[PDB]
């Protein structure tokens, strides 16, 4: 009985760990997509200027 | 002038709850393993 409860505790520990790792990756990706969005804004401005 | 003993009997109490403390751990355990597998894929 006890062994299964221990295994489940270990399961939920690894589960939380993986969830946190996933979240770190997601936050870096969103910030990084925002940075690339700003760069693309600069590109867009330059293209508009070149059209003129 | 005499003297007495006593005995024990285990009562459905355990016939159920103690057997459930195997089935209901390993099975919820099965739900938790499923959760862990899904989180592993999500993290990847």
């Amino acid at each position: 009985i006890k062994f299964t409860k221990q295994s489940s505790v270990a399961s939920t520990r690894n589960t939380l760990k993986m969830a946190q790792d996933a979240e770190r990756a997601g936050m870096n990706t969103l910030g990084m997509l925002g940075h690339q969005s700003e760069q693309l804004n600069n590109v867009e401005g330059n293209l508009d200027l070149m059209k003129v | 002038g005499q003297q007495i003993f006593s005995q024990a009997l285990l009562n459905a109490n355990r016939r159920g709850e103690a057997k459930t403390a195997l089935a209901e751990v390993q099975a919820r355990h099965q739900e938790l393993l499923k959760l862990e597998k899904s989180m592993a894929e999500l993290t990847q």
